[PDB]
């Protein structure tokens, strides 16, 4: 019996601020 | 003959009386084990805990 007893929170501001450089990219690629 | 054979034969025969008086030491060995050897089993509790 002695042996028997031996048994994410994500910031919407910082996402949207971080992705800005990438979101605008296709439009820059197309001029304006 | 009763003093040649008979003495020595009765010494032989009282080997029967000695059977208890020597078995007694075995019995008192076992009656020691009942304290001393149970104490070897018991720490196997620690072997689990």
């Amino acid at each position: 019996d002695g042996g028997g007893g031996g048994g994410a929170t994500i910031d919407g501001r910082q996402i949207s601020e971080s992705t800005g450089r990438y979101r605008s990219d296709p439009s820059r690629r197309r001029g304006i | 003959d009763a003093r040649e054979w008979g003495t020595n034969l009765i010494d032989k025969f009282t080997g029967g009386i000695r059977s208890k008086i020597s078995g007694l030491r075995n019995w008192l060995s076992e009656l020691r084990n009942i304290g001393a050897e149970v104490g070897i089993d018991v720490p196997t509790i620690g072997g689990g805990g």
